[PDB]
């Protein structure tokens, strides 16, 4: 008799936004630290199996604030899709 | 993309460093990605982000280590600094030395090394003590 | 519990992409068969096929199959 199939599972002014592409860099590896005003983040992926050959990484990026900005109003978020955004809401 | 991986395409803004793997299988005898065939052990990498002087390749024993690391630049969003130390596992047949590498204008290192240096043997099976 | 006979199997070990069930007669099967996962200690391959004996009171048709984000696949079938 016939086969059964499974289912389930579901800017301009007054704001500043910085969405980056976090590849296979896990949130336990990625760290978003804000100093005086410049928004900083570091990927740092340890020496993992990486299928074919064993690979490692490190991606530290610092983004400059647009003068009138306080490092407290900014609230970052690393989306499940991969894109990690640091914006003020 | 959604929970069942049903995607809905989006770009608009800027992005950061790194890349995605190429076509490769498992359960072999040897271990952008590898393209090692019977006689010629070739490789490929997207080293486009890094300058030729920043790239350093060495064969520490049987592992062709491809080290990078580049300090802060202009990019497009701001000051971005990257680093990567991708190592490849070559079989016992392939010579640890006599490894060629070519960086393209596009920014791609196309590593190569021929097979034929050792006999390459072994299986062995141990017994349980209980 | 009464009315609908449901079976709970933790498919957390397997991926939602590599999931198979198939009814076939009165009995209800469930196949998985993974490729070699990357893991932390080393490469690992796993294959498991659990056959759930559905009663004569429960139909082959209208057999609901759903898996939670936690990895709990519930195979239910109303009786009658």
């Amino acid at each position: 008799m016939a086969k059964i199939i499974l289912r389930h599972l579901i800017e301009g002014k007054s704001h500043f936004q910085i969405l980056l592409d976090v590849v296979q860099f896990l949130p336990e590896d990625i760290i978003i630290q804000t100093f005086e005003g410049w928004l900083l983040i570091k990927a740092q992926h340890g020496t993992r199996m990486d299928e074919h050959g064993f690979i490692s990484r490190s991606f530290t990026r610092q983004y400059k604030l647009p003068d009138g900005v306080e490092i407290k109003d900014l609230s970052a978020v690393l989306c499940h899709d991969g894109i990690l955004v640091v914006e003020v809401k | 993309x959604x929970x069942x991986x049903x995607x809905x395409x989006x770009x608009x803004x800027x992005x950061x460093x790194x890349x995605x793997x190429x076509x490769x299988x498992x359960x072999x005898x040897x271990x952008s990605e590898l393209r090692l065939s019977e006689g010629k052990f070739q490789a490929f990498l997207d080293v486009s982000h890094f300058t030729p002087d920043e790239v350093t390749v060495r064969t520490v024993d049987n592992l062709l280590e491809v080290s990078a690391r580049h300090p802060q630049r202009l990019d497009r969003h701001g000051f971005v600094s990257r680093e990567f130390c991708r190592t490849y596992v070559l079989p016992a047949d392939v010579d640890p030395w006599r490894v060629r590498a070519a960086l393209s204008h596009d920014g791609i290192l196309n590593l190569e090394a021929p097979r034929g240096g050792r006999h390459l043997d072994t299986v062995n099976e141990v017994y349980i003590s209980l």
